[PDB]
């Protein structure tokens, strides 16, 4: 009938935590192919055949939206950002007059030719140099007269420091690993609707190599789904909460930039240098995506579909366009070839849905294409806390990029009343979210050996 | 079954694998240094923590040590059948929280009174 | 008969450390509040409810004068000054010849109103702006001529970095920690005179929360004494040695700046802006302090006694201003509401006491102030060693502080021979001396818990 | 009484508290963190300093471990009682500073010829 | 003789100096701090690490310390003289660094059954 | 019959490791004597009464051309060289077009006295100063005509960055110490040509103290040898590994600018001013180094002796000047005095040995020197790696060292068929070699404590 206190080590539960994580990269990635921003070298090697232990008879709860990982990630992400900008040539003495004019052959209307005084190798001659800016980089000065005199844009906001000439933009996987004493549950449930209980949960030292893609209203190269399209949202009756479609079948966009164009370097100052555009060779043709039609109609059926379950009682649902803004959340924001893309959106999100409609099945076949027209800066200013702006380094050849749409980044309307309709335009607002599409599963537990159990054993005197 | 494989087990089940949990307790350019410096560090100060923590008991060295302490039956009138066979360690956890500071007073306590009367009885031989 | 060595663990002795502390500012100073020089995010947070432990039927000696916490503490608070003082924007293209004329009002005789050339965003031309600068902080060109024109102070010994526009400097305390396996002790003797015996010492994890006041000849919100004033010098017969009066009764001391200044943001250069001063609106007041007449006439009266105490034989003991030099070392420097404030201390330190007089009580009450005139600089160097000095932001509005002086940074004339004078004077040496003002009673000792002790007490075999 | 509560106290009663003193002995931008994360580990190489000296006279996770090394009455001529009765641990320790290093090896060597002739007796059973 | 001054010598020579190698293992502007802290923290996860195998052991807080493991002739199959009279520690180390995992497995289950066992057996008294 | 597993800890055993080392400079180096290159002050103080311990009985294995010490050495001289150059004034504004003409005395054909304008205190006056430019810094602007228009020669490269007045260039010794848990293993063996077996090895905590001696083609202030001349190489039979030849007799080599220099300080900008060469006074004498003939006679014929031993069947031996290049490596380049020497080897290397002539003894005395003239160089380029080069500080009067050369840094010729003859010139390659002509003994080694060995004990129940 008696009974005693017995101590128990290595007891396998766990709490939760807020542990600082560290990075590893690939060993593949080690092949040299140094001087990339998401290359980091002081990330430790991945570990060889990695171990996920399920973890029977448990049901553990998840919350992707209080989630610190998401956090860590961006700010890791935002200080590897500065440390790639940091070193080479900024250009604080490109901030000059321009004196631009129409680029020859049709008319371009998307770049001037900007002739402008740099200095020489010596501080006390100025030689008149001149390079293709794009009409997104330059602001007119004064702003009442066509004197055709430009400056850059931002010349009186912060610094520009120009991307090193070797720099490379090519994400690569990153293993997310917590330390000793703590462990990382991924919730394998297929149906897993970003937050609640999970009753398939496993136990993982690191995480699956998520890639730091940077993308707006859209999810490029992501983690598909398993069963079907899952809709993540902190309050789905809050309308400020941005809802991330999850997808099950990711659609093709091929991307490109038709344009050849030609790369000279130009001598700013003693000791500093950048790469600008100098020629376009043949023929000028808009930069533009193509999507493919039959496919996004299926994605935007399905999503109105997982919708009308989610929002019961209205009749029609409108995808539209985005209200209004800056360019860098109006349209889709993306990197293709160490390029920056811009691209309009505006006729993938243009439907009304009805629930009298059964809407077919969207067959027939085609091969019928969607051209979004883009755009493409070079003065680069994404995550404005750094305070630190980019010149992307100019490309020679076309680029050609072919990626994934995995996910969207829906974000409903204001409060229209009850009118049984409601307006789901592209969001394309904080990054977090675009790492919250992929640490959906991940939660970090903090590890507790010491256990306490009666058992009817003493120790003796 | 590897480490945390026995969590949603049975207690005495989850008895038997405890070394595979006490050997991830340990394991092991300006900025990410300190990162992963700093995390080293923070759980080699934890894995410190229950090293003392045990040792304090009497029971360094140890992986199941049996104490001295009555088992209180205010702290969990159940016997020992279900605590031991239809039930796991997170929901004894859950259960046995609230009593956690005092049990770890009381086997210091009693560790240190046997310590004491050791060494009041050993010099009397 | 027999006896054996034990071991004991724990065991409650110490000896003298020099290990490196760790700073710990409080919780309330979290609420947001960024971007002040002494508010360190990476000091951990304040432990809550701590603990003093007294430790009685012990004594332990102190020395005031060979601590290493004060070293430390002014190393941190000079690499704080560093680190606040990096990121922001330099002054260099301010370094450039300034039209100087008198201020519009009588005429003020402490500012200048100096137009220059500042490029724009563009560095190719540039505008003509205008500043009121303090004629403290302008040196004039060459020397032999009235020429009108003029230059920044340090345009030719260092760099100016600008204040950033948020900054402030609002003292918040610092609770200065040691780590494991050391302790502090505090001297909780009331009468205790900086270093020799302490018969009451108890033990603590951290200090009561120092706040860094820069101050010279004065001591302002520094914690006070217990029972009467203490002298506290390292050699007393040594005229080096600065002597620190610890008073018991704190003084109010209202400073202000009756002038309401305008604030306009000027261009430098692309990307390089700082705000200087515009206008003064409303009538030209001299700024000044205000110290009550009857309680500075007893502090000198204590202080007197304290020191005819100290120093035997002595008939007349003068009081005088300070002998001379820079304008930081003659005048009472000190920090109002972000604006840096000199004030000439003539007026308080001018007595002679004899000790045959018995001086009354120095009754019969009164409103009578002393009105001490005080001038103010922007281009601040303290603690020179830096390499780098500051431009302080301009404030709109009146500046209007109330502190105490709770202590005097007394200086013994050279030796004048045994006349039976010594005259004091303010001093305003090294800024350690202020810090040694609060760690007066706190060391750092080394914990030892292995002890050796014979008992009875014999192990098997 | 809490950390160091028994330094002015007598040998005798600084004994019956040991454990709080065992306590404080782990406890637990770029040049702060630096500085923080340098003191925790100098106080973590302290106490493994301390620890491992402990396992050395084998009184590993035990405050007060006895040993078989005769007391020298060269060190220390005093009978026990005014040692364990009028006596602090501060003027004990000032009286017998000079002889710690001897009293260690002592112990050492002790420790070590018990493993050694321990290893000796046992496998010739 | 010093830190490894018994390399050279027999198994039984360097039996006898084990303290002074122990010794060794723990020892104790913005780069070189975190050079000198990277491996400082290096050896204390190394020391904590071969602290942590030895605890894994049952040998705990020992230099010496048997094990009720039986020697597995297939190891090696030389007899006691020659391993302890006119052999090295290096050249032991090269003939049996094939069986180290399966030695260390074999102790650390063997002191896991031996707690499992003890607490089934002192539970029943 | 029956044995058991027994554990012992303490095992003297080891295998190889590639873990960071730390520094320690000794403890004369701080006496004050502060801001030195070399001089760092986060190395820790020198172990006093250093121990080595004999291990008999026992061989090991050395390889000085796998050693990871030398890399870490290396990059350890580069970062330190990186943080020396970082804080002081960069000579970017010094860029500018400069007036240069002969300087008046015989023509110094070395030097070129420039004029140039410079930035006053305010940067809207410029003064034109003049200094002295050695020819070897200043390229002529276009390069088709004699308008006496130069520059700085790296004005189009990188930037430059002055040497701080106050820094000094004198090599202390540096003892790299191994962590906790690791040793050092030095092969005592005096015959011990740099890889093999080791018959004396001896545990070490510390290095020797390894003097950081930046040369070229030769080793200057080395450890000597023993018996007699060791030659060193990764592949004799391969031409592109250098050989490292120790010698045992240090030969003296005085160095010398018999020239007096004045240093005058030039403004170039506000708070931004160097020291630059002004005058010659006296006569004008070209920079020379002095070796013994005898001495040299006496190393090339051993070391011909040596490479005859190395090199069988091979009738001549020639020793011939190195091939060509840039000055850095075609002449023996190192520092004396703070003023950094390249020194012509043609003399030097100058013979042809063959196997039919005894060749005497080189007796029959003689003071008679080898008088190797000597160029200055002030914008000095090396580890080109680091991206920022030096300006050298002016020294007033003459400089003159005295140093040892303790080895030579050979080099094979091509593949020249087997024409039984082989030319070996001097080399001058990575500075690793250098730092491998002092840790060719020092292996790192990681200590396994952990030990199995049977006995018949058996544990307790
Ligand atoms: C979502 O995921 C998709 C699928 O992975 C991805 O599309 C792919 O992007 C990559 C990265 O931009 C593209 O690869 C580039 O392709 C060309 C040429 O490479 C072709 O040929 C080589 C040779 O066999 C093949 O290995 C390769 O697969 C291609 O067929 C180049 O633009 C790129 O090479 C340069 O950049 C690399 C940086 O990662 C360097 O390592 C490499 O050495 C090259 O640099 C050198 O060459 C340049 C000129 O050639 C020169 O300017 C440089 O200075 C340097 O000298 C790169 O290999 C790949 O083709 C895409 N795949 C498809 C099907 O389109 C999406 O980008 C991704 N989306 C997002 C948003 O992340
Ligand atoms: C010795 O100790 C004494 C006693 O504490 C101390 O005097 C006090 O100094 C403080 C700090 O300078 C003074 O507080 C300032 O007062 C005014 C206005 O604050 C009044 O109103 C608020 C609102 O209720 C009250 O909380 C407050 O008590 C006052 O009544 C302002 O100048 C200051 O506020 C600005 O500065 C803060 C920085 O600490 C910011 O946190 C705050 O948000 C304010 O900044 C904002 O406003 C500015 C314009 O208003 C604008 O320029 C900024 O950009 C920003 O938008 C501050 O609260 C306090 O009044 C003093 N007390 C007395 C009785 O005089 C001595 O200074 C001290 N001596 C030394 C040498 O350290
Ligand atoms: C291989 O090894 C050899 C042998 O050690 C070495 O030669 C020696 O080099 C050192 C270092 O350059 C030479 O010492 C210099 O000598 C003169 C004057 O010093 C003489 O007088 C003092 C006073 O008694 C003696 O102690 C000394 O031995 C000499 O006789 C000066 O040029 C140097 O002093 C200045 O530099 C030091 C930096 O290390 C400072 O600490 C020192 O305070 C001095 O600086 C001050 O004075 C300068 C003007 O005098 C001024 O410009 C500075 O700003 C500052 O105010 C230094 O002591 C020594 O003479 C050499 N020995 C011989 C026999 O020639 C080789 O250099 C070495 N080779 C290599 C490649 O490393
Ligand atoms: C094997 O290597 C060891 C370690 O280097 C050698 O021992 C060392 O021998 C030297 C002389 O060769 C000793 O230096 C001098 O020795 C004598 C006294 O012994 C005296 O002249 C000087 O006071 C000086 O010490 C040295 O002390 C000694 N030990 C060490 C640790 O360096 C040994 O000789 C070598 N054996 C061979 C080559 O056979
Ligand atoms: C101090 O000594 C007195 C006797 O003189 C004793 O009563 C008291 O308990 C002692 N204090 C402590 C804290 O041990
Ligand atoms: C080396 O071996 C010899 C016998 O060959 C022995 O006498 C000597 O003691 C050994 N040395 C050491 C250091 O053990």
């Amino acid at each position: 009938g008696n009974l005693w206190v017995t101590v128990y080590y290595g007891v396998p539960v766990w709490r939760e935590a807020k542990t600082t994580l560290f990075c590893a990269s690939d060993a593949k990635a080690y092949d040299r192919e140094v001087h990339n921003v998401w290359a980091t070298h002081a990330c430790v090697p991945t570990d060889p055949n990695p171990q996920e232990i399920v973890l029977e008879n448990v049901t553990e709860n998840f919350n992707m939206w209080k989630n610190d990982m998401v956090d860590q990630m961006h700010e890791d992400i935002i200080s590897l950002w500065d440390q790639s900008l940091k070193p080479c040539v900024k250009l604080t003495p490109l901030c000059v007059t321009l004196n631009c004019t129409n680029v020859t052959s049709v008319i371009n209307e998307d770049m001037k030719n900007c002739s402008f005084n740099a200095t020489t190798e010596i501080r006390d001659r100025k030689k008149e140099m001149y390079a293709l800016f794009y009409k997104l980089d330059i602001v007119p000065l004064d702003g009442e007269k066509s004197d055709n005199r430009y400056r850059l844009i931002n010349c009186n906001t912060s610094t520009i420091t120009q991307a090193c000439p070797k720099v490379s933009f090519d994400p690569i996987p990153i293993h997310y690993c917590t330390p000793a004493g703590f462990a990382i549950l991924k919730c394998n449930n297929k149906t897993f609707n970003g937050t609640g209980p999970c009753n398939n949960v496993s136990t993982v030292q690191c995480t699956h190599g998520i890639k730091p893609v940077v993308s707006t209203q859209l999810l490029l190269n992501g983690s598909l789904a398993e069963e079907d399209i899952i809709i993540r949202s902190e309050n789905l009756t809050n309308n400020a909460k941005t809802i991330i479609v999850h997808l099950n079948e990711s659609v093709e966009i091929v991307c490109t930039r038709p344009n050849n164009m030609t790369r000279k370097s130009i001598r700013i100052g003693p000791g500093q240098t950048f790469y600008a555009l100098n020629d376009i060779i043949g023929d000028i043709r808009q930069a533009h995506c193509n999507i493919s039609e039959e496919k996004w109609n299926n994605t935007l059926h399905r999503v109105w579909k997982k919708l009308v379950e989610h929002f019961p009682n209205k009749t029609t649902i409108r995808f539209d366009r985005h209200s209004g803004g800056d360019l860098e959340i109006t349209t889709h924001s993306f990197n293709c070839g160490g390029e920056f893309f811009y691209c309009n959106t505006s006729g993938l999100f243009n439907i009304t849905y009805n629930s009298n409609y059964t809407y077919n099945d969207t067959k027939h076949n085609g091969t019928k294409v969607i051209t979004l027209p883009c755009r493409i800066k070079q003065i680069i200013n994404m995550w404005q806390e750094v305070g630190r702006a980019m010149y992307a380094p100019p490309i020679a050849g076309n680029i050609t990029c072919t990626s994934n749409i995995t996910g969207l980044l829906l974000t409903r309307d204001g409060g229209n009343n009850s009118t049984e309709t409601e307006t789901f335009r592209p969001g394309g607002g904080d990054m977090r979210d675009n790492w919250r599409s992929e640490l959906y599963k991940y939660k970090v537990v903090e590890i507790k050996p010491l256990g306490i159990a009666p058992t009817g054993c003493k120790r003796r005197v | 079954l590897g480490f945390l494989g026995a969590a949603g087990s049975t207690m005495g089940a989850a008895s038997n694998t405890l070394t595979v949990q006490a050997r991830q307790l340990l394991s092991g350019l300006t900025v990410w240094g300190i990162k992963q410096l700093q995390t080293r560090v923070l759980a080699i100060e934890r894995y410190l923590e229950v090293q003392q923590l045990l040792g304090l008991w009497g029971c360094s060295g140890k992986l199941i040590c049996c104490t001295a302490v009555p088992w209180n039956s205010s702290w969990s009138n159940k016997s020992e059948t279900e605590i031991w066979n239809n039930m796991t360690w997170m929901q004894w956890d859950r259960e046995i929280n609230n009593y956690t500071n005092t049990i770890y007073r009381l086997l210091e306590e009693s560790q240190f009174q046997q310590e004491i009367n050791e060494v009041d009885l050993l010099a009397l031989d």
